[PDB]
């Protein structure tokens, strides 16, 4: 608070680096204005990051694997390379889905390739070759198999593509080979890239020809929603209610049918703007279907949200929509009412990924509190174009932060409530300061929708107004 | 909807009318699903002893493996000394993996660094990484030490660790007499296990290689113990304790028990306690060097032998009342110290325990995985409780480790029904379960989805989980427990036998059906 | 109609040299011509342009930030008769993947539409050991149709293109790629010319040009130039010529069959390399 | 006191019959030797060996599985004159990763004890495109102290020596790996020697040797033996006693000052 004092503590911060690493990490660190509509002005993004800083940073592995194809249920996802990265990775994101686990879905397994030395030194192919056989022979029913490599694999040259192509031909098998070795790009974001054009190009086109699937004109796709915790969930069942028909959700709960027929769509729901724009805007180059970004982060946001989509359609959509609204109304002031008088005035903090750092700042003002710094690992500068416009005037921003920044920022500007990830958590509490997931949502959730709502509300003030906050000091100091 | 005076979380909010006639929508109406029945007998068909055939007859394709990989030990060993900070050359990705995977087995901050190997880096090599990251994490995190170990990327490529830290240092990154030991730690071989053994004779060497001339075994009258790859708090607390009580002189190398249980005061604590560079700098004056997990120590014992001249005992990990008996008598030996009145009692106090559950654990059978010095300990004490392990897997253990466990069945006859697996995962141990249904499994948290399919079977069927190993993630503070030692013998005892009496009370709660054996007393 | 071919065979055999005198040789008859580089040590366009450079893909890509922040016009560059030139890039010897910088080298070129079919021909020039699958990446399903295999009458040379034939079979089972011959860059041997035509037969390949020793070539390139360019009417730039013609009318591609060591020791036996 | 040494040079200008012929002449004097070939194509032993089949670790390990349960003598053969030779081998060309082959079969040399043995030298036949940092393997430290590299008077064998040195020097400045020389495998070219001579000081070394031409060199090959075993009483054969002797008896190792591509160019016209 105070534009000079903020700027004065980011040239604070900065002192402790070398030359090198203050000259560039000043440029991830700004004050925002509201006014400013180009953040290239303001702040640079989507850069490789500094080493030995402690980033919070994952890989194209992660934004791979983790985030857009390992949802996908119906499918079986191979970790190809050493025995680490799908290990990490195996069901620590709260993509929720229904189905018979090890028979007809298999997201919470770790499938993997196993690479020992032999394997690097002689090259994996004829071992990819014969694990797709185990995978159809030991599980009949998956509908197809995405390989998802590690960095070796991309290092020694081995020709995934060709395997893929061969062995879908033997077996009739959608095989989707995808290079999103973590070496690649600089942070998770890549991963999303690459991740949505191997979509493009085995999946998405294999019902170009087909015309019988029957069509409505209130067809629409819900893409870059995770359904974490349950968040596609109610964020689809509010669509439905307005008298929409949601044919698919990428890829929280999503199978590889739900991904082929979002073709006949008549408009793409997009949420996540960062992970999925690109196969948003090739749907549009392709098939001529539009895309629209909404926010179902709180009821001022979901509201607006579902009369933007209805205004979208026709009258009897815009009447259904209203119906929703009032159903829902007494809910959420309910919410309001019990919860907003406990958090008024609270001051938070945010570090999150590409999107929910400025998309879940509408809910926290519903309950009255205020962000007062926010930022991302790896969003790029068309997201932080639509940040600063929900941020305040002279509230911090940052890009890429690293474990000290974020750590004398927070001394500095002492919020009453942080919310990022699993690698921040712990630091946090032990100041003494309230945390919540942000990621994970603490193994809670939805927060998406009307009902995320009350969940959202219930877990900040469970959080914020906990009694073991004021037990930290021990009274005898 | 809601009702705001009580919110449904997922569970069981997505067990209302509207969300479920919704799911069913969307299934039937998009998802083009197999029919149920189709599901259901292929389901059945996997717990089949011909699916087990075709399950144990692949070559190429890992299903839910019971290890990870080299440098999430390398990180943990790193942890153990004071005010250092782990390094890991090579892939970011890989070490937002490794904080997250302990942060969540832990609970807590989990402090380590990258150097941001990109795409070039790869191509180019990364010298340039090494003097930036160096540089920059000495800055800013201020460590007393950085050790430094690699993900795979820069193993592939042959990044020579040794060259680029000393040409870091000749250029003036880093201060010359800064210290900087590092170890190759390559995920394609051996598991996390295997990267603890490596980052530790790494920084054995570096304190102690060209200092040899003027030690002296036995002069500093201490014993040095070295504990391995170690998940449970209370395992670096007991042996400490121990030692403390019998008057040994010690020092535990690698130690990373303070840092890893910090109080929340108000303050963040990036580095607590630890090994410091003193003692492994004096650690050949030891009279000897034990290691409590021979089984993945063995580059260690290697240099420990052959460089610091100790004549390392041959023990086996200290768990359960046998291999507890012979590290102490073996300490007591090194020593000169007596074993103290206190801990004779105590290994009394266990034995009492195990005179008192006898007739609930005789008989009772184990399907069981982990690493390989924990599941030969776990087999060993099992046996010793009149207990049959049926089904001991460990998938990063080698063939003379199985050799090893087999004789150890041999030698009882509890051991008669038992087979030991390895290199087999997750998914083999299910088929397992299924074909050849044990009472219980002791194994980590993965083990809950091995549990949850067999009581889709059905209910005679289900073979419950009890929580042993690493990692740990949907229960909390289990970390804080002791599997070594009389202590920690008590420990497993107690957890074995009333997850026993637990699963009987379940099965004789049903009123006027079951509960004539729902007895009060047992 | 665009033809791709890859250019393999020992270190120091003569491909760079050999690849772009028959490439201004074929844009001098009217051919447009793209060279690829994919040698670590980043020679391999440096006759066509003149000057002994050009900026690297992977040089590029390090001094941009990212691949991603590179565009087509900074690395690729016209040099003689028009023909497009380009380098991969790559460490300098004995750290780094100069494997992966061909494979990340040849996925932008494709990525940014390179190939842009103003093109009659596109030749990859490929380091002579091929260590790893990286150095493959030219005969890959959709990249190089043609290989061809320069070597020499020596025992070293001989082997080389042996032991490259072993690798290339498995890409042309899994693809379309095929040998479409031996060029033999000579090294004044006892008859050259006849044990290259027998290995050739051995493999079920041909011949496809005997390049006489000419130190008009060292004269060229310490000009830093073709023998083409350098001295149109050399009897050395008429073998170029002929060479670039057999290319554009060759028909003859297979998959080879190579020989096991006892038969390339027997064969160079059979023509007098015991005789003292 | 075990002497490490390296081989490095232009593809293709005589590595690997260079080395052998030099160690055959080492054996002959009552030298204990053990090459390790560094070349996927694994022909760095083939004429001190040439009688049985061998065997290379890469190859072993892969039919054992790892690394860890091959056995030194599986994989560790005695020839001519007693050398002892072993291959670390890898893939055939265009898979796999020959760099990582390197590393994984020099990492089980040193942990199964191949440098115990009273040895006099170790030799690393490397081949001639260094691409990556697997086949800088052989002069990390501990590894090779010594360095030779073997050129001719041809522009492309000049070049690639100063190249070379280049890669040596993160090497050489981090650790104890030192250039011993150049070995002048002859092209007859004009004056080749006092030129190699003058290439050898600009980057601060020595030519230790300049090795003939002569093709029995190559009529042994085809025999798969060394000249010291094809034709003991050769000149050549002399000539390879002669480079021993000095290889023996050397003691200067140098940092490179490897020079530019334009100096290279002035040494080349100025002869
Ligand atoms: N002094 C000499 N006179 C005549 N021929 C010689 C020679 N030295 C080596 N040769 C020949 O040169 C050819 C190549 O020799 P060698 O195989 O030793 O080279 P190299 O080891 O540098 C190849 P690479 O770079 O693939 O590792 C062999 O046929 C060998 O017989
Ligand atoms: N036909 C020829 N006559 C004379 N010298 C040649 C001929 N072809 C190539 N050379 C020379 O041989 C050396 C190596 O050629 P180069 O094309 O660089 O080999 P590579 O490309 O196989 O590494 C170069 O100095 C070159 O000038
Ligand atoms: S996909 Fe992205 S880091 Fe858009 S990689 Fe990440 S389940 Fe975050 S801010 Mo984890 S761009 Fe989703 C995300 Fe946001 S895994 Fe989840 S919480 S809305
Ligand atoms: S960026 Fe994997 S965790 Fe690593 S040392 Fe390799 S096995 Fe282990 Fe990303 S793709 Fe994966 S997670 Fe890293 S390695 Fe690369
Ligand atoms: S062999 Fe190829 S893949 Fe392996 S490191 Fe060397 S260059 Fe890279
Ligand atoms: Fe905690
Ligand atoms: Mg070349
Ligand atoms: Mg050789």
């Amino acid at each position: 608070m105070s534009r000079e004092e903020v700027e004065s503590l980011i040239q604070e911060v900065l002192e402790v680096y070398p030359e090198k690493a203050r000259k560039d990490r000043n440029k991830h660190l700004a004050v925002n204005d509201p006014a400013v509509t180009q953040s290239k002005k303001c702040i640079i993004s989507n850069k490789k990051s500094q080493p030995g800083l402690m980033t919070i940073r994952g890989c194209a592995y992660a934004g791979s694997k983790g985030v857009v194809w390992g949802p996908i249920k119906d499918m079986i996802h191979i970790s190809h390379g050493p025995v680490g990265c799908g290990q990490y990775s195996r069901a620590g994101r709260r993509n929720y889905y229904i189905g018979t686990t090890g028979v007809n879905a298999f997201v919470t397994m770790n499938f993997t390739s196993d690479f020992q030395e032999k394997d690097i030194v002689f090259g994996g192919d004829k071992k990819l070759a014969k694990l797709i056989d185990e995978v159809e022979t030991l599980f009949p029913l998956n509908k197809g198999i995405s390989v998802q490599s590690e960095c070796p694999i991309g290092l020694i040259g081995d020709d995934i593509e060709s395997v893929s192509k061969v062995k879908g031909a033997e077996l009739s098998k959608t095989i989707v080979p995808v290079r999103c070795e973590g070496f690649r790009g600089v942070s998770q974001s890549l991963g999303h890239h690459i991740a949505n054009d191997a979509v493009r190009d085995w999946v998405l086109g294999k019902r170009d020809e087909d015309t019988t699937f029957a069509s409505t004109p209130y067809d629409v796709a819900i893409i870059g929603d995770y359904n974490i915790g349950g968040d596609a969930w109610s964020s689809r069942i509010l669509l439905e209610e307005m008298g929409l028909r949601c044919v698919a959700q990428w890829s929280g709960d999503g199978s590889i049918s739900e991904i082929e027929l979002t073709p006949k769509v008549k408009l793409n729901l997009v949420h996540c703007y960062r992970s999925m724009n690109y196969i948003s805007r090739h749907m549009e180059e392709k098939y001529g279907i539009p895309w629209m970004e909404y926010n179902f982060f709180g009821p001022t946001k979901t509201i607006e949200s579902l009369r933007a989509i209805a205004a979208k359609f026709d009258e009897s959509i815009q009447k259904k929509c209203e119906e929703v609204i009032a159903k829902y109304k007494p809910e959420w002031e309910a919410v309001v009412a019990k919860y907003r008088p406990r958090l008024e005035g609270k001051r938070v903090m945010l570090y999150i990924g590409g999107l929910r750092p400025r998309h879940v700042i509408g809910a926290y003002e519903d309950l009255g509190m205020e962000v007062v710094g926010t930022g991302y690992e790896f969003a790029h500068n068309d997201d932080y174009d639509r940040t600063m416009k929900e941020m305040g005037d002279s509230t911090l921003l940052y890009d890429d932060v690293t474990g000290y920044e974020f750590e004398e920022f927070v001394k500095r500007i002492k919020p009453d409530l942080i919310g990022s990830g699993i690698k921040e958590k712990f630091i946090f509490q032990k100041m003494g300061i309230p945390f919540r997931q942000m990621h994970s949502w603490d193994y809670s959730g939805p927060y998406h929708g009307f009902d995320g709502f009350a969940i959202f509300a219930r877990d900040m003030d469970m959080t914020l107004n906990n009694p073991c906050w004021k037990k930290l000091q021990a009274p005898w100091e | 909807s809601q009702q705001v005076d009580k919110i449904k979380a997922s569970y069981p909010l997505f067990l209302d009318q509207d969300y479920k006639d919704m799911l069913a929508k969307k299934r039937d109406g998009f998802e083009e699903k197999y029919p149920q029945d189709k599901i259901d007998e292929v389901f059945q068909w996997t717990t089949t002893k011909e699916y087990q055939e075709l399950n144990f007859q692949r070559e190429a394709l890992t299903v839910n493996p019971a290890k990870a990989c080299q440098p999430l030990g390398a990180v943990l060993c790193a942890l153990g000394f004071e005010k250092t900070m782990p390094y890991v050359h090579g892939s970011q990705g890989c070490v937002a993996y490794f904080r997250s995977y302990f942060n969540r087995h832990f609970r807590e901050p989990v402090s380590c660094v990258s150097d941001s190997m990109t795409e070039d880096a790869a191509v180019f090599g990364g010298q340039q990484n090494m003097k930036d990251g160096l540089q920059n994490c000495k800055a800013t995190y201020k460590p007393d030490m950085i050790a430094v170990s690699t993900t795979c990327m820069a193993e592939v490529i042959g990044d020579d660790l040794n060259a680029f830290i000393n040409n870091s240092k000749k250029e003036g990154f880093i201060p010359d007499e800064f210290p900087v030991p590092f170890a190759h730690t390559p995920s394609f071989v051996g598991s996390h296990v295997t990267g603890w053994d490596n980052m530790f004779e790494g920084i054995a060497r570096y304190f102690t290689l060209k200092s040899m001339d003027d030690k002296v075994v036995g002069s500093n009258k201490k014993i040095n113990i070295v504990p391995g790859f170690e998940t449970y708090l209370g395992n670096f607390r007991v042996i400490k304790r121990m030692l403390s009580e019998m008057g040994v002189g010690y020092s535990l190398l690698s130690d990373p028990e303070e840092v890893l249980d910090t109080p929340a005061d108000g303050q963040f604590r990036m580095y607590a306690g630890g090994t410091t560079q003193e003692e492994m700098k004096d650690a050949p004056n030891a009279l000897n060097t034990v290691l409590l997990q021979p089984w993945h120590l063995e580059k260690t014992k290697k240099f420990v032998e052959g460089t610091w001249k100790h004549e390392v005992p041959k023990l086996n990990i200290p768990m359960g009342l046998d291999w507890t008996d012979e590290f102490l008598m073996k300490v007591s030996e090194i020593s000169g110290q007596p074993i103290p009145a206190s801990l004779t009692k105590e290994r009394g106090r266990l034995v009492d325990m195990m005179t008192d559950s006898h007739t609930w654990l005789h008989g009772k059978r184990f399907a069981l995985w982990g690493d390989p010095d924990f599941v030969m300990g776990l087999v060993k004490f099992l046996l010793e409780l009149g207990c049959e392990p049926v089904h001991i897997l460990c998938h990063n253990g080698n063939k003379r480790w199985k050799k090893a466990v087999d004789a150890i069945l041999a030698a009882s006859p509890y051991g008669k029904n038992a087979t030991v697996y390895i290199g087999k995962d997750l998914w083999h141990l299910r088929s397992l379960v299924f074909t050849d249904k044990p009472d219980f499994m002791i194994g980590n948290s993965y083990g809950k989805f091995i549990q949850r399919d067999t009581l889709h079977k059905g209910k005679e069927f289900e073979v419950p989980l009890i929580r042993i190993g690493f990692p740990i993630f949907d229960r909390h503070h289990l970390h804080r427990s002791t599997t070594l030692g009389y202590e920690g013998a008590m420990q497993i005892l107690t957890t074995l036998v009333n997850s026993i009496l637990e699963r009987l009370d379940e099965e004789t709660r049903g009123m006027q059906a079951t509960d004539y054996n729902h007895d009060l007393v047992r | 109609a665009m033809r791709q071919c890859a250019i393999y065979g020992k270190g120091g055999i003569g491909k760079s040299t050999t690849t772009q005198n028959l490439v201004a040789a074929l844009a001098e008859m009217g051919k447009k011509v793209m060279i690829v580089g994919c040698d670590p040590k980043a020679d391999s366009t440096r006759l066509i342009l003149h000057s002994k450079a050009q900026n690297t893909i992977m040089e590029m890509a390090a001094e941009a930030g990212t691949v991603e922040d590179l565009e087509l016009e900074d690395v690729l560059k016209a040099g003689y008769g028009g023909v497009k030139c380009v380098e991969s890039g790559g460490p300098e010897p004995g750290v780094g993947c100069a494997g992966r910088g061909v494979i990340t080298a040849i996925n932008f070129l494709e990525e940014e539409g390179a190939y842009e079919d103003d093109l009659d021909f596109v030749f990859y020039d490929v380091l002579g050991d091929v260590v790893c699958g990286g150095f493959a990446m030219p005969i890959r399903e959709n990249k190089a149709q043609e290989i061809y295999i320069v070597c020499s009458g020596e025992m070293m040379a001989m082997y080389a293109a042996n032991n490259i034939s072993k690798g290339i079979v498995k890409y042309a089972n899994s693809g379309s790629v095929r040998l479409g011959g031996l060029i033999c860059n000579s090294r004044n041997t006892d008859r050259e010319d006849e044990l290259i035509i027998a290995l050739a037969n051995k493999l079920g390949t041909q011949m496809i040009h005997f390049v006489p020793r000419d130190n008009v070539v060292q004269r060229a390139e310490i000009r830093r130039m073709t023998v083409i360019e350098y001295d149109p009417k050399a009897k050395q730039a008429d073998e170029y010529r002929a060479l670039a013609r057999k290319v554009v009318d060759n028909k003859l591609l297979v998959i080879p069959n190579p020989i096991t060591m006892d038969e390339l020791e027997e064969l160079l036996m059979e023509f007098g390399i015991m005789e003292v």
